[PDB]
């Protein structure tokens, strides 16, 4: 999260590869994220 | 016997009816019209393809909700097949390829696929299956692809006893084979005598032996109500389309009746010309 | 009473009322009911045989202008001789008040077809012909608006059902799409929910 | 224009559409609804109701559900007389039953007869 | 923005409405969420001592609408209402 | 005037004289109509007072300020309406009694 | 595809580059509102008076409500009255600025469009915050709004104004100033007030065509009378007459937003009657009579006494009816819609009798259609 | 109030009308629309790169439809059936029988997601809150038989997370 | 009991006017048959013509003659305009059973059809 | 706690696994069956039973407005255990 971008590219998230062993380094999906940081991701809070 | 099975008032759109029908093939054409009919009766259809999952997509939609359902198959093992059969009330032989590929002849799919099928059939616990034909299909010469077929009516007359054994003569609708490559050649006539029969009348005789009981184990071949001329039949398709190897030997060779089984009016069904229905389906001529 | 209860003011209650008898005075021919809720808009109830009187009236006179046309539901009502009612619905352009010319009738007799008078009529004519099948004779143009061409039925009756008699899919067999009886996913579950205990004491019927 | 009126019967079924098979083959029946017996109280009475017989409700094999092939089996109709039934239900076309009001019979009570003194009506408890 | 000068003058040469004033990229009112926790008022009802009901009750009141005539020299003809005053031009830049 | 504020509707040369040979056309097929009938009487009531509010002034801007009708042409044209109205009501005999009753459980609603 | 801006199935016959007549065949869009509605009780059939218009999703449930509350002899308390007229005038900012973008992409003129796009995108965002929709909330439930606005929101719509009056006035320096739009849209669209009286015109057109009318002026049927606007009146009765009209509205609504939110009374969200609006979660869940009411009020419907009645608001079409026949119980009778949008498509041979079909594209265009709305 | 627009007279003067003549013949007016055009090019856009960058929301979504339980404990439902009378396409089905305990409770428990309609109604209805309208919204489904949910189905889609949801709902347990 | 009707006096009008209207269906289904690219033989089109005619036989009274007289005016001006499609008018036909009969064999076997 | 079939497929929380006569064994091919795998049945022995010393309890649901409404139980039978409907969990009085 920066604070110089403005709302909507203030929080953006980077996936592994072979989270569940699917070859990820590809083609990611939404919903590799976990619910926590769901919550933090969408702008629902301000604290992580 | 068990509930879910009984049928239920009207037909078609989810009214169950009492089949659950497991169809071989189905990717081409004659599979395809009769799931068209088994969804207009509404009942459950399992369909292997080993196909892209595209082909039976734009041939998905005509079953109703969460009515037909895909898997996966090959022919070359039992698991898949035993997998297609763990519960099946009716199931069907309609199989074939009309030109020989790398991988599989007219050889081992007429014998391999048969045999498997009708082994796991008998074995796994189902009732009136039916196994489709060419007609006149024998031990006589010119085609390696109707010798097949008479090989694989061997085994599935020996064994699986109680089948339904039938075949149509050559069959013509809206994705024909050999009507179309009628229209799409180039040329010459003999005197051949054929009989083609529309592909409703086949498939409406079809559901109609796979909801009938007590009348199985008889063979039955289907008739064209003309039968007439080969090179009357091309005169009469160039004039309605408004223009002046092994499929091409099949085709000119022979094509009879055979007296010593039933056919259509037995079954109770009407003969539909072909004069009529290739006015209706001759489309795409010039303009 | 002083809060949250919406007060009426009976000033338009009062103009609305003279207004009301003043029309009844004048057009003795047609006049059956002249209404005024509590909300201070005017109902006249009226026979349909003077209808293109009553809107040539009530178009001028500079006594009331009412130009602006609007709804004209025919609204079914059943346990009448005449099921149907024309609701002509008039608004003023000087004058700030709304009007509902509520005209009877039934399933067959025509009404005499507002098209002459009121150009907007038009369409209107045209849905709850399609919608009703109350004709309109001496009109130009009736078609069919708002529903198939091979549709017939008349379908906002009380007596054509929630659901359709036809329905479509598509199917192989002919290439195209076509009309079968209907078969339902799902019941459409309809809940009893007329409760008793009478929730309105005013509006209390004569019983036997 | 003083017209040909004349006194003959009304034929709407051939206009409104619904085919043939729900014309002859349905019954209506029309009745005064009975209180719902665990309420007491008589404004859902007051009317006169007119239902359809129902028909076949299987099950989807899918989820357990109703699906119905039934277009009619869920209309009821709210009138205020037997004679608009009669007419109604002859002017549409389909048959009828008529099932008769049975309005609750008026009685007498009072709680002195409640308390006699030869007579055995007590209710020996309050 | 967050760049460099010439660029920001070809912006408000291109344009003199002072383009880093207000630029729709904002970045000061993202709202301060987790807010405390609020308390919602409540006005006329929930007073005791006198909410008889029987008062406000006015879903009670709509009388069933008042009938004139049926079919079961007056000095007169009035309007439905006074003839609606005409307006006049704004002051708040009008035109002319 | 010059370009009065409606679309359709372009401005006049003659508003009092056009108004006042309009308002005793109006009188005479008014007096063509039958005496009993109330809508004689209010219709002469107002047509007369309607002229007598023009008679006394030879305004414009005052004229506005007395009768309504915003601006000229509006009070000139709502009386070609009225004067159609009369033409159509020499026919169609209002004032005459009704035509036949309601059957008279019809209209009183909760069904 | 775009020339109907949805679908309508054009039958016109024409002499070349020119008319004789044309007929709008509508109703491929037909949904079954007024009987679905006829099969619902109230507030379960509220979502189809927010979505019969599927633009304008604040202002016909505001319309559908003073129905009810107009039979139902129920004020609305004030704080509910003042957001229902702020959300009504950010629905009509939202609902004119879609008017003149699709205006624009029917005429050609790709990217005005997008720059007010991302401004609408703004306004879906605030009507998520106070909902949880995109598009389709429902939120005006009959007897005042429910579930007010949460804390943290009117400062987003006071920057939002600035923002706004700003890439308003930059859409002014855009297009009401060009050649060719200019001359794309003068000569078409003549409006006779004769015309517009008897042909059941609503709105706009009344406004840009002569007649000074205005629901929101002459017959307030709530708080308007206390702000300062004022509607702007056409000249000839024409499309650039009408754009200019559109775009003087949405500055109206601006001042009606800035004058509501700087005399915002903080009263209360809803009705002091447990018997028309659900009681809340704490006397909810501690009370009895108040879990009666919550019960009874979702599983029956509050029942609305026998009548007929019939109301308008003035949505950003024009004058939106609602026809509402209530036998005394729980279901409405009967409802109908007066539609603007149907009413202004009945007029399409007079506005375009003799003109071409890129005039009767920008004849469809100049005239806010839906056509969910025609339909009903 | 009324403030009409286009009343205004070409001024018949040599300034105006070669105004006018340059306007027509210099083609400015248009230069001034490229300029204002080029004067947005030289922003910088407002986009998201997506799948990295989710858009903004509320605590008040409508999405997901998941089930809630009791703290360590069992189901939070009771099958009371208000959900169903008051579900406004009737997607929901609610079939109901107890348990070998005595507490009542349900059999089965159905959403159709295709003709749910989102409105928070069964959100609003529910008085333990145990139909709870999800937080996110990512379906996506590839056949129609999947899209018909099962009281399992939200059961295990309850239990998938209900941080999130508790979360949201102690934030706006006090308006609604 | 006043009654104005729609077009007619007596049935003599009524069967004036339906053997106008069916001489217009005679002589206007060969070119639908020939615009619309059809499957169906022009007799056999016209059989089903005269079938429709002679389902509606068992009506006497000239109000609900003149209204039918009125629905296939308007479908017939429906037709011989291109306003319809081949759905409707494969639509008026049945090529798509729909099977079961009158037996009540068969309506014994199939559930429920008194 | 699934109990093994012959079929083999996980039986639910409620007795409605299949028989060797149900073709809905044939639409679960390939599709793994997805049954809830925490039950709701034993979750009430892993709960202690809480020990009130009064006569007549209320009962809320761990936090105002989260939770079920108050329901005021009594304890007077002398051996059975009180029970909201609500809740499931039991009470105790101590004398
Ligand atoms: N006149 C006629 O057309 C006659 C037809 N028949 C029978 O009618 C049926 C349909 O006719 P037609 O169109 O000519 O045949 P098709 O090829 O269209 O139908 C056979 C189907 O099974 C599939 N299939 C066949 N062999 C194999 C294999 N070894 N492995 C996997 N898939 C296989 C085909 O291709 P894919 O694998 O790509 O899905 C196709 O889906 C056939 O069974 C044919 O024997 C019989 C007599 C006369
Ligand atoms: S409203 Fe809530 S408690 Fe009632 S049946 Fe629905 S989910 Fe269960
Ligand atoms: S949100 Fe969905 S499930 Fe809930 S009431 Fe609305 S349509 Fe029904
Ligand atoms: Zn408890």
């Amino acid at each position: 999260e920066d604070n110089k971008q403005f709302f909507g590219r203030h929080r953006w998230v980077i996936y592994t590869t072979e989270m569940n062993g699917k070859n990820t380094f590809w083609d990611v999906d939404g919903s590799m994220v976990p619910p926590e940081w769901h919550r933090w991701l969408h702008c629902m809070t301000d604290d992580p | 016997l068990h509930h879910a099975v009984i049928p239920h008032g009207k037909g078609g759109r989810s009214s169950v009816s009492g089949i659950v029908a497991t169809v071989f093939g189905a990717t081409g054409f004659l599979g395809r019209y009769l799931v068209n009919h088994l969804g207009r009766m509404g009942s459950q259809v399992i369909v292997p393809y080993r196909c892209e999952p595209y082909d039976t997509m734009h041939l998905r939609p005509m079953g109703d909700l969460g009515q037909i359902i895909f898997m996966d198959w090959n022919g070359r093992d039992k698991d898949s097949i035993r997998r297609a059969v763990e519960h099946s009330n009716v199931v069907i032989n309609l199989v074939g390829r009309e030109w020989e590929t790398k991988n599989f002849d007219f050889e081992d799919v007429f014998v391999k696929i048969p045999q498997a099928i009708a082994q796991v059939s008998k074995e796994a616990g189902v009732e009136k299956f039916i196994h489709i034909s060419h007609l006149n299909a024998d031990i006589k010469s010119s085609s390696k692809y109707l010798r097949n077929k008479a090989v694989g009516e061997k085994e599935v007359r020996e064994t699986f006893p109680e089948a339904t054994i039938i075949k149509p003569a050559d069959i013509f609708g809206r994705e024909d084979r050999f009507l179309n490559y009628f229209a799409n050649i180039r040329s010459l006539g003999k005197k051949t005598v054929k009989q083609p029969v529309y592909i409703v009348d086949v498939t409406k005789g079809i559901i109609n032996a796979i909801k009938d009981p007590d009348a199985r184990g008889k063979t039955f071949a289907f008739v064209g109500p003309n039968r007439y001329l080969l090179f009357d039949l091309v005169q009469y398709v160039f004039a309605v389309a408004h223009r002046p190897r092994d499929k091409v030997e099949r085709i000119h060779t022979t094509d009879r009746t055979l007296p010593h089984l039933p056919g259509l009016e037995d079954l109770g069904v009407q003969a539909t010309p072909l004069e009529l229905k290739a006015i209706e389906v001759l489309r795409r001529h010039r303009t | 009473t002083r809060p949250t209860v919406r007060p009426r003011n009976d000033v338009a209650h009062k103009q609305l009322s003279a207004f009301g008898e003043y029309v009844a005075e004048i057009l003795p021919k047609y006049v059956q009911q002249v209404q005024v809720s509590c909300f201070s808009e005017l109902e006249i109830c009226i026979h349909p045989d003077g209808v293109i009187p009553v809107l040539t009236f009530l178009r001028d006179h500079s006594n009331a202008q009412f130009k602006s046309l609007a709804d004209l539901t025919a609204v079914d009502i059943p346990t009448r001789q005449n099921r149907f009612e024309i609701v002509y619905n008039l608004l003023s352009l000087r004058f700030n008040s709304r009007i509902r010319v509520k005209t009877y009738t039934d399933e067959l007799t025509p009404v005499e077809s507002s098209v002459s008078v009121y150009k907007a009529a038009n369409w209107y004519e045209r849905e709850i012909w399609d919608m009703f099948g109350v004709f309109f004779a001496n009109h130009p143009d009736l078609r069919r608006i708002l529903t198939d061409y091979g549709f017939e039925g008349h379908p906002f009756r009380k007596d054509f059902p929630l659901s359709g008699y036809v329905e479509l899919r598509y199917d192989d067999e002919v290439k195209r799409v076509v009309a079968e009886p209907v078969e339902l996913a799902q019941e459409f579950r309809k809940f009893d929910l007329n409760s008793p205990w009478e929730a309105f004491p005013a509006y209390r019927q004569p019983p036997e | 224009t003083q017209l040909i009126t004349v006194d003959e019967k009304l034929d709407i079924t051939t206009l409104t559409g619904v085919p043939e098979e729900h014309i002859k083959t349905r019954k209506a029946r029309i009745f005064v609804p009975a209180r719902n017996n665990m309420q007491s109280g008589v404004n859902n009475t007051k009317k006169w109701k007119m239902e359809f017989d129902t028909r076949e409700r299987w099950e989807n094999p899918l989820m357990g559900w109703a699906s119905t092939a039934d277009p009619l089996s869920n209309l009821v109709l709210t009138f205020s007389t037997k004679e608009d039934a009669i007419a109604f239900a002859e002017k549409n076309g389909w048959s009828y039953d008529v099932e008769e009001r049975k309005v609750p019979k008026p009685k007498s009570k009072s709680y002195g007869a409640n308390f006699s003194w030869n007579k055995r009506t007590r209710v020996s408890t309050k | 923005a967050s760049a460099t000068r010439l660029i920001q003058g070809l912006r408000n040469w291109a344009s003199g409405r002072d383009l880093q004033a207000k630029l729709q990229l904002r970045y000061q009112e993202i709202s301060k969420r987790t807010q405390p926790p609020p308390k919602l008022p409540v006005g006329p009802s929930h007073r005791l001592s006198n909410n008889y009901y029987c008062a406000r009750d006015g879903r009670r009141e709509a009388m069933p609408p008042s009938i004139v005539m049926s079919s079961q020299s007056e000095k007169k003809a009035v309007s439905p209402a006074p003839p609606i005053k005409r307006w006049e031009l704004s002051q708040d830049e009008p035109y002319l | 005037k010059k370009t009065t504020g409606l679309v359709g509707l372009a401005v006049c040369e003659t508003p009092h004289e056009r108004l006042k040979i309009l308002y005793t056309k109006i009188l005479d097929v008014l007096g063509h109509i039958p005496k009993n009938a109330a809508y004689r009487k209010y219709t002469e009531q107002i047509t007369n007072e309607k002229l007598s509010i023009v008679k006394a002034e030879p305004d414009v801007k005052k004229l506005e300020e007395q009768l309504q009708g915003g601006q000229i042409e509006e009070v000139i044209l709502q009386a070609e309406n009225e004067l159609s109205l009369a033409r159509k009501m020499i026919q169609w005999k209002p004032w005459e009694p009704l035509v036949e009753e309601p059957p008279a459980s019809q209209w009183k609603w909760p069904i | 595809h775009p020339a109907a801006h949805g679908v309508l199935r054009l039958v016109m016959e024409l002499s070349g580059e020119m008319v004789r007549k044309c007929d709008p065949h509508i109703g491929l869009l037909h949904r079954g509102t007024e009987k679905l509605i006829e099969y619902k009780t109230y507030l379960q059939a509220l979502p189809y008076f927010d979505r019969l218009d599927y633009v304008s999703m604040m202002c016909n449930e505001q319309a559908y409500s003073l129905a009810v509350e107009k039979l139902l002899n129920i004020q609305p308390p004030p704080r509910a009255q003042w957001i229902r007229v702020l959300f009504g005038e950010i629905t009509r900012l939202l609902n004119h600025i879609m008017a003149v973008t699709t205006h624009a992409l029917d005429i050609g003129a790709m990217t005005p469009f997008f720059w007010m796009f991302e401004e609408r995108e703004k306004m879906f965002e605030f009507y998520e915050r106070v909902s949880g929709a995109r598009m389709h909330a429902a939120y005006v439930r009959p007897g005042g709004v429910h579930q007010d606005l949460p804390l943290g929101l009117m400062d987003d719509i006071y920057e939002f104004s600035k923002n706004f009056s700003l890439r308003i006035d930059e859409l002014e320096e855009m297009l009401t100033n060009n050649r060719i739009w200019r001359n794309r849209t003068v000569d078409i669209g003549v409006v006779t007030a004769e015309d517009a009286l008897n042909y059941g015109f609503s709105g706009v057109m009344l406004r840009g065509s002569g007649i000074q009318w205005d629901l929101r002026k002459t017959q307030p049927y709530d708080v308007y009378d206390q702000v300062e606007f004022d509607v702007p009146i056409g000249s000839r009765g024409d499309c650039y007459d009408r754009y200019l009209c559109r775009v003087e509205e949405m500055r109206q609504s601006i001042r009606i937003i800035s004058q509501c939110l700087n005399k915002m009374p903080p009263g209360e969200i809803k009705v002091d009657d447990a018997k028309v609006s659900p009681p809340k979660r704490a006397e909810m869940k501690t009370s009895m009579e108040s879990l009666i009411h919550h019960f009874k009020l979702y599983t029956e419907g509050y029942q609305v006494p026998p009548g007929a009645t019939y109301t308008a608001i003035e949505a950003p079409k024009g004058e939106f009816g609602v026809y509402l026949v209530s036998d005394g119980s729980s279901r409405p009778y009967r409802c109908k819609i007066k539609a603007p949008g149907f009413a202004h498509l009945a007029g399409l041979d007079k506005m375009s009798k003799g003109h071409m079909l890129a005039d009767v594209v920008a004849i469809i265009g100049t005239q806010d259609i839906v056509f969910g709305e025609v339909d009903r | 109030t009324y403030k009409y627009v286009n009343l205004r007279e070409p001024s018949m003067d040599m300034k105006s009308v070669t105004d006018r003549a340059a306007q027509t013949l210099l083609w400015t007016e248009l230069i001034r629309g490229l300029g204002m055009t080029l004067s947005y090019l030289f922003r910088e856009p407002a986009t998201i790169n997506y799948p990295f960058e989710k858009g903004p929301l509320s605590p008040r979504f409508r999405g997901e439809h998941a089930l809630r339980r009791y703290p360590s404990g069992e189901e939070r439902c009771i099958a009371c059936k208000l959900c169903e009378a008051v579900c406004p396409a009737q997607a929901i089905t609610i079939e109901a029988e107890p348990r070998a305990d005595g507490s009542r409770r349900t059999t089965r428990y159905d959403i159709d997601m295709t003709k749910c309609i989102y409105c928070g109604f069964c959100q609003e209805a529910c008085p333990v809150d145990a139909i709870v309208e999800g937080p996110n919204f990512e379906f996506s489904t590839e056949t129609h038989e999947e899209l018909l949910y099962n009281k399992e189905k939200l059961l295990n889609n309850g239990d998938k997370w209900e941080a999130e949801i508790a979360a949201n709902i102690q934030a706006d347990y006090l308006y609604r | 009991t006043s009654v104005k009707p729609i077009f007619s006096r007596d049935m003599n009008e009524a069967k004036r006017r339906v053997r106008e209207l069916y001489r217009a269906w005679y002589r206007e289904v060969p070119n639908t048959v020939h615009l619309f690219q059809l499957d169906i033989s022009v007799k056999q089109g016209r059989d089903k013509v005269r079938e429709m005619f002679k389902k509606n036989a068992h009506v006497t009274d000239p109000r609900v003659v003149d209204l039918l007289v009125i629905k296939g005016k308007m479908e017939l001006e429906e037709t011989i305009n291109v306003w319809k499609q081949r759905t409707h008018v494969m639509r008026f036909f049945h090529e798509t059973e729909a099977p079961r009969p009158k037996d009540f064999l068969s309506k014994f076997y199939v559930g429920h059809d008194p | 706690g699934v109990r093994t079939s012959p079929t083999g497929e996980k039986v639910t929380h409620t007795g409605q696994v299949y028989d060797d006569e149900d073709y809905r064994r044939v639409r679960f091919v390939g599709r793994q069956k997805e049954v809830n795998e925490n039950f709701a049945i034993d979750l009430i022995a892993e709960q202690p039973v809480s020990q009130v010393g009064s006569r007549v309890i209320s009962c809320d649901g761990g936090g105002g407005a989260l939770g079920h409404p108050r329901v005021y139980i009594n304890l007077d039978k002398e051996t059975k255990t009180g029970t909201c409907g609500y809740c499931g969990l039991q009470f105790r009085q101590q004398h």
